[PDB]
RNA sequence: AUGAUGUCAUACUUAUCCUGUCCCUUUUUUUUCC
């Protein structure tokens, strides 16, 4: 996994590089990849990505588009505003907290 | 030193001469070429001469049997001396009926040298 | 000068076959001798017979002819009389005098 | 031997138990006879296991026939086959009738002097 | 050696049965764990010498080829004076090893 | 517990193939008791504190000797109780 | 390598070329070593400047290692500590020049830098004052042992067994009296660690030389019941 | 309690300074040892070295 | 012809919570004799099931079978039990008084 | 199991089920990486005096029992059970016997560092648990049934004697190897003072006169089986006492000797592996008779097939025909030809130890 | 102002490893018969 100590080392590198050369940014991480570098900046480490929690406009939105388009958690979740990894969860989670 | 682990050796002479890849010529038992009799021990005491050729037949033909049963009570011993009709008959034999279960008994197989009548 | 390790008291016994080395307390070894083929001397590996809290006075080689070499320690056994609160078994302790026998046969010191 | 990571559990024992009243008069045994007692360990025995275990029989005369036996030994080692008090009992009992055949001229206890 | 705090020595006392070394074991010291300035041969116990035992690494175990010594260091100290330094146990590192390869190849 | 009754062993061990040494636990008398034995084995080894002892009182050197290993079983009175 | 005969033969190479070839360029090379990080090369780099020092004489060496000690870098100071460390038990008996130049390093590294400092620190002095004996460089010996000697309330088993070594090389070195009179306040301390690491201490200092401490021994009065002076010792003739 | 008669052992530290040919040695916590006037007189030898500071102290050393 | 590991007492989870105790037992004598059944009751227990048969072949082949079932949403996980331990001792006095009994009608000592 | 089901730990009121779960760690151990490995060893045995003896062993033993269990996982277990068992010394007291029915199989084991590992911990359970637990803990088993216990039992007193010292098991044997009713601990004892010669090795010369004495009512006894271990037994104790104890053993040079002329079979191989033994430890006015008595044995059994036969004829001829006090000539007449014969064949090449 | 608890990885220490070797595991209804 990723530790508090890669992820500010990552936040640093990119702040200093930008983001389109993962591949020096790379160098600088040791057990580290390109790809998992960009990886980790796109779902987590954004500071555009939002960590709050579900006003439920947010949710009734979340309960209807993943009905409309089920399984499409990649198409579905631009149209809201978070990463794909969350929506899941949260859907999940009222799923059961409704069952 | 109980018969089982006379058994388990034979065993454990074929499988390590097999590990080695031995050819056929330079086995253990080209020092037996000259003798069709191999000694059984171990047997149960009822079984008789009809069970000892009627198991031991599956590999030739049997021209000599010889159950060496106590001469007071005519009881078996429980050894047995066997000698078939060609002596690669009893190259099969030694390496297929070795460590058999009779009866529970784990009977035992090995060639015999020099042989002498009773 | 040490108080457990031989050194203070050397015995020897009168035929010729061992010598045995002695500390004051607690130590004693017993070296065997022997000659070659050439006759020149040859010593063995020590044999041991630590005993503790036990004072020595005195070794000596007794003389035996040709059976197991035997030595005679004069001794004490202070272990008591360090375990009496009132000096009782300070007094009234005595001494013991011992005789500790080789087994060549069998390699090994038995008092 | 060559170790010094472990304790002498014997001695750690001979701190730590609870041990017989009588096992305090040193005793020797040139003064004694056996085979007269001999029975009378057996039975008390015996009778102590509801069986019979020639084992524990031989380990107990073993032990007594040494010159001098040591009685917190003797009770310690008898502590496991018997139960514990029943060990102390037994060895406050015996050790004491060795007194007795010990200071009797022909060095038989009372107990079978009168019986 | 002075590297591995789990093994012992025999202890027991000298002899005049000089002591062996193995192949991988040769030249160090016994105690100091050293490689230099070697000055006193190694004496060892005659338990620890008889039978199978002869002729073997005081250290390894394998099959002695060379005299143990003792460097100068043990040689002022006086460590030399203790009687059979065999290591008479294992360890957990050999078997450990043996057991990781063993599983796998 | 462990580390207690561990290096309690490690010391036995010690002192039982060493006389003298101590632990935590060793008290002043037989602290100054070792000391003694010690003092006087040596006396008796050095050929020469032997002399000076029985030049300064005015015995031959044997019976300083047996005086010596006379004292060496309660040299500091008897013990602590 | 993963082999250990290989660098042994390594090193022992190093130290020809530098018989060939003067010191200086192969002990260049091998000061940039002990910047690397897996420990097996700096500890086999660290071996190396102690046969290149002791083949070509330790003056030529000497005043490189020294220098290199003062760049920031944890690994490079334990570098040469360890080196020297190695470089005094080689040497042996021809320490007695170099002592001076060296201490003010070591005490310098027994205020602390780290725990690993003060550990190879001790190593040094253990090994240097082996080497010392017999020459009448004790005051050396003793300023080190006023460092040293603080550091005995540890509880690393590396860094209390590197200052074992040292106590006993300096009981050897120092003799016992100066031992004794480090040991002798904390042998019936308040307190029971103390008393646990002094008691320890004195043991090791009355295993080997207890016959050397019975002229040395401080005067303890006789209580009420018994009589704790020694008097044989005050016999005057 | 048996600790508690080993405490009813333990002088007053105004006690030990008393006792003691020199006081100024004394410290607090020297009335706690199982042998206060042998540490105390062990304490008063010549050319002896006092127990590092900070044994007590609850940071270690250079840390 | 049984590999030794084979038991007449296997282990089962994955059951549907409170299960009728008739299914349970006609779900399994599907195979044969059940000698007896045992459902865990404290919650960490709660699910799962040993089960003593009489026989060991139905035992076995019970395993071999119903080993991969699916009822009530569920695959029913078994297992063979391995009873290496004891749990209580043997009892000494009814033991020697039914060999007693044994010996006493039977004649042979 | 139990690891499966999560509920709250207060839910679990009783702190025994708590730590009854923290200890299953052991999974942790026994599947791992090396750091999970390395962390949760320290754990248990830190943790150990705290956790007590009953949980961990409740929990270990069943795993080392398993039917499924390969050879790393079996390792790790017993380094487990090495450093809890020297972590408490004494509470060990009552679960000796469990430890004991576990370890013992890897005294009789095919991998040597099992054989190795078992002795070890079986000496530190010795030194532990005291003499008095140990004796009363294995007595029952010396009068068992099974030949698999009696065995495992024998070797592990073996061990025990080792760790203690004979002088003070030494009365307990005297008592097991006499014991009149049962031929078994009779048996059983008589193998016990075997394995100690195998293993204490130089160590028993001073009680060698003591072990001969508790053996020769041996070669005596009527039962076959007794009479052949305990010549067995006698050639390991003169094998580890070379050349020494002669006089020792001389009580029972008879025995053997009237048993070799009228004895047929197995207790003839038995009896010469002693009678071999003994020949190197004695002075040349014995030997010299000795020797050209049995050689006469020896060519006779040259056309033996037995297995363990020919390997003890080889052991005697090694011995018997390889001193100083015989004369080239002979052997080169009457011993090479039938050797050559008979003993270099493929068989033998192909076996390891005849090798 | 440095507390213990830590399933936190990092940093370090040990000329530790990475070649060392299987040989005393043979254990059961004695059984190779002129
Ligand atoms: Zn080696
Ligand atoms: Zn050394
Ligand atoms: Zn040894």
């Amino acid at each position: 996994v990723w530790r508090n100590t890669e992820d500010e080392i990552l936040k640093a590198a990119v702040m200093k590089y930008g983001k389109n050369q993962w591949s020096r940014i790379a160098s600088l991480l040791h057990r580290k990849s390109a790809k998992q570098c960009k990886a980790r900046w796109y779902e987590w480490l954004d500071p555009s990505i939002k960590k709050t929690e579900w006003s439920r406009e947010e949710e009734e939105k979340l309960l209807h588009l993943a009905k409309l388009m089920p399984t499409q958690w990649r198409t579905i979740a631009p149209i809201i505003g978070r990463t794909a990894a969350q929506c899941l969860e949260h859907y999940e989670f009222l799923l059961d907290k409704a069952a | 030193m109980n018969p089982l682990t006379k058994v388990k050796l034979i065993n454990e002479l074929n499988e390590r001469e097999v590990q080695l890849g031995v050819a056929d010529k330079v086995s253990w038992h080209s020092e037996y070429k000259d003798s069709a009799w191999i000694f059984l021990g171990g047997l149960p005491y009822e079984l008789t001469e009809g069970d000892i050729i009627c198991v031991f037949s599956q590999y030739g033909e049997i021209v000599n049997i010889n159950l060496v049963r106590d001469k007071k009570t005519g009881k078996s011993k429980g050894f047995c001396f066997l000698c078939y009709e060609d002596q690669r008959s009893t190259i099969l034999a030694v390496d297929n009926f070795n460590g058999i279960k009779i009866k529970g008994r784990t009977i035992r197989v090995d060639h015999v040298s020099n042989y002498r009548a009773p | 000068c040490r108080r457990i390790v031989p050194g203070q008291f050397l015995a020897v016994d009168p035929k010729g076959r061992a010598v045995m080395i002695s500390a004051i307390e607690k130590q004693k070894l017993v070296y065997i001798l022997n000659r070659d083929a050439a006759a020149r001397l040859t010593i063995s590996s020590p044999l041991e017979a630590h005993k503790a809290n036990t004072l020595v006075y005195h070794v000596v080689g007794v003389d035996v002819g040709f059976e197991n070499p035997m030595f005679a320690c004069l001794e004490m056994d202070y272990e008591e009389a360090d375990n009496d609160p009132t000096g009782e078994a300070a007094a009234n302790t005595q001494q013991t005098l011992t005789f500790y026998e080789l087994d060549l046969g069998l390699n090994h010191v038995v008092r | 031997e060559q170790d010094n990571r472990f304790s002498n559990k014997q001695k750690k024992l001979l701190k730590q138990l609870k041990f017989a009243e009588c096992l305090e008069k040193k005793v020797d045994m040139s003064k004694v006879n056996l085979e007269v007692i001999k029975p009378w360990i057996t039975k008390r025995v015996t009778e102590i296991l509801g069986f019979e275990d020639d084992v524990v029989i031989e380990f107990i005369f073993n032990q007594l026939e040494v010159k001098n036996p040591d009685s917190k030994m003797m009770q310690i080692n008898l502590t496991g086959f018997l139960n514990g008090k029943n060990a102390r009992e037994f060895m406050g009992e015996l050790w004491p009738l060795l007194l007795s055949a010990q200071e009797n001229i022909a060095g038989i206890p009372s107990a079978f002097l009168e019986l | 050696a002075k590297h591995h705090p789990d093994l012992i020595f025999c202890r027991k006392q000298a002899g005049v049965a000089i002591g062996r070394l193995c192949e991988k074991c040769d030249g160090k010291c016994v105690i100091c764990d050293s490689y230099v300035r070697p000055c006193t041969l190694v004496r060892i116990c005659d338990e620890c010498n008889y039978g199978s035992y002869q002729g073997r690494c005081v250290i390894c175990g394998g099959p002695g080829v060379s005299d143990a010594y003792y460097c100068k260091e043990c040689t002022i100290q006086e460590k030399d004076r203790d009687g059979c330094p065999k290591i008479v146990n294992l360890g957990s590192s050999k078997t450990d090893l043996f057991y990781e390869r063993k599983k796998y190849g | 517990m462990t580390d207690r009754y561990t290096i309690h062993s490690q010391l036995e061990h010690l002192q039982s193939k060493y006389i003298g040494t101590g632990h935590a636990d060793t008290t002043k008398w037989e602290w100054l008791v070792n000391q003694h034995r010690d003092s006087y084995c040596s006396y008796m080894g050095h050929f020469d504190l032997l002399n000076y002892f029985a030049i300064a009182e005015n015995e031959s050197k044997a019976r300083v000797r047996f005086n010596l290993m006379e004292k060496m079983l309660q040299p500091c009175g008897p013990p602590a109780d | 390598a993963h082999k250990k005969a290989i660098r042994r033969a390594t090193v022992n190479t190093f130290g020809y070329i530098a018989k060939a070839i003067g010191p200086h360029d192969v002990l260049a090379t091998l000061l940039n070593n002990l910047k690397v990080q897996e420990r097996q090369n700096r500890v086999c780099t660290t071996v190396a400047i102690a046969i290149v020092a002791e083949t070509c004489s330790p003056f030529t060496v000497l005043p490189a290692l020294m220098n290199e000690y003062r760049v920031p870098e944890l690994n490079v100071q334990n570098g040469v500590l360890k080196s020297l460390s190695f470089l005094f038990e080689y040497i042996g008996e021809m320490g007695k020049d170099y002592i001076y130049a060296v201490t003010p390093l070591l005490e310098d590294a027994l205020m602390d830098r780290d725990l690993v400092h003060r550990q190879t620190a001790s190593a040094v002095v253990q090994h240097m004052s082996l080497g010392v004996y017999g020459f009448g460089c004790e005051d050396s010996l003793n300023h080190l042992l006023n460092y040293v000697w603080p550091n005995v309330f540890e509880t690393s088993p590396h860094v209390i067994q590197a200052v074992m070594g040292a106590l006993e090389g300096l009981r050897v070195a120092i003799g016992p009296c100066r031992m004794l009179q480090y040991c002798l306040q904390g042998l019936f301390h308040p307190a029971r660690k103390v008393r646990d690491v002094y008691w320890k201490i004195y043991n090791s200092i009355y295993i080997g030389s207890q016959d050397a401490l019975i002229a040395h021994y401080p005067r303890i009065y006789n209580d009420d019941k018994n009589t704790y002076i020694r008097y044989e010792l005050d016999y005057i003739l | 309690s048996k600790k508690k008669l080993r405490r009813m052992n333990r002088f007053t530290v105004a006690e030990l300074k008393q006792l003691v040919a020199r006081p100024d040695v004394v410290e607090m916590h020297d009335v706690t040892a199982q042998d206060p006037k042998l540490l105390v007189h062990l304490k008063a030898t010549r050319n002896s070295v006092p127990v590092p500071r900070h044994w007590c102290f609850k940071r270690k050393y250079l840390q | 012809r049984l590999p030794p590991e084979v038991n007449r007492i296997l282990y089962i989870r994955n059951l549907p919570y409170k299960i009728t105790a008739e299914e349970m037992y006609d779900i399994f004598g599907k195979y044969g004799p059940i000698r007896q059944i045992r459902v865990g009751n404290t919650p960490e227990t709660r699910g799962t099931a040993y089960v003593v048969y009489e026989d060991i072949f139905d035992a076995k082949n019970a395993c071999d079978h119903l080993s991969g079932f699916n009822v009530c949403n569920r695959y029913l996980v078994v297992l063979y039990y391995n009873a290496n331990r004891a749990f209580q001792k043997m009892d000494t006095k009814k033991k020697e008084e039914q060999l007693k009994l044994l010996k006493e009608k039977y004649g042979i000592n | 199991d139990k690891l499966l089901v999560d509920v709250d730990e207060s839910t679990l009121s009783p702190e025994e089920q708590k730590e009854r779960k923290i200890m299953k760690l052991l999974l942790k151990i026994k599947n791992g990486t090396p750091p999970m490995r390395k962390a949760a060893l320290r754990q248990i045995t830190d943790k150990a005096r705290e956790f007590g003896a009953g949980p961990l062993f409740n929990q270990i033993l069943p795993l080392l029992m398993s039917p499924t269990l390969e050879d790393q996982e079996r390792h790790l277990l017993v380094k487990v059970i090495d450093r809890i068992l020297y972590k408490l010394d004494d509470l060990v007291r009552p679960y000796v016997h469990k430890i004991l029915v576990v370890i013992e199989p890897l005294l009789i084991d095919e991998d040597y560092y099992a054989r190795v590992e078992g002795r070890e911990i079986i000496s530190n359970l010795a030194k532990a648990a005291g003499l008095a637990t140990m004796i009363s803990t294995m007595r029952p088993d010396i009068d068992n049934m099974d030949e698999y216990v009696r065995n495992t039992t024998a070797r592990a007193f073996a061990v025990v004697a080792s760790a203690l010292g004979i002088p003070s098991l030494l009365p307990f044997l005297k008592a097991v190897c006499k014991s009149k009713k049962s031929w078994q601990a009779r048996h059983t004892g008589i193998k016990i003072v075997q394995q100690i010669a195998i293993l204490m090795g130089c160590a028993i010369l001073p009680h060698l006169r003591s072990l001969v004495e508790i053996i020769e009512h041996g070669l005596v006894d009527e039962q076959q089986k007794v009479r052949t271990i305990s010549a067995l037994a006698i050639a390991a104790l003169a094998e580890a006492a070379t050349p020494y104890g002669i006089e020792s053993f001389d009580s029972v040079l008879k025995p053997l000797w009237k048993g070799i002329r009228q004895h047929r079979g197995k207790g003839l191989a038995a009896f010469l592996k002693a009678i071999g033994y003994l020949i190197p430890l004695m002075d040349a006015e014995y030997a010299n008779y000795y020797t050209r008595e049995v050689m006469l044995i020896l060519i006779r059994e040259f056309q033996s097939p037995d297995e363990e036969m020919k390997k003890i004829v080889l052991k005697v001829v090694k011995q018997c025909c390889g001193t100083d006090g015989v004369e080239a000539n002979y052997i080169k007449t009457e011993i090479l030809p039938p050797f050559f014969k008979h003993f270099w064949q493929h068989r033998m090449a192909l076996d390891r130890r005849n090798y």
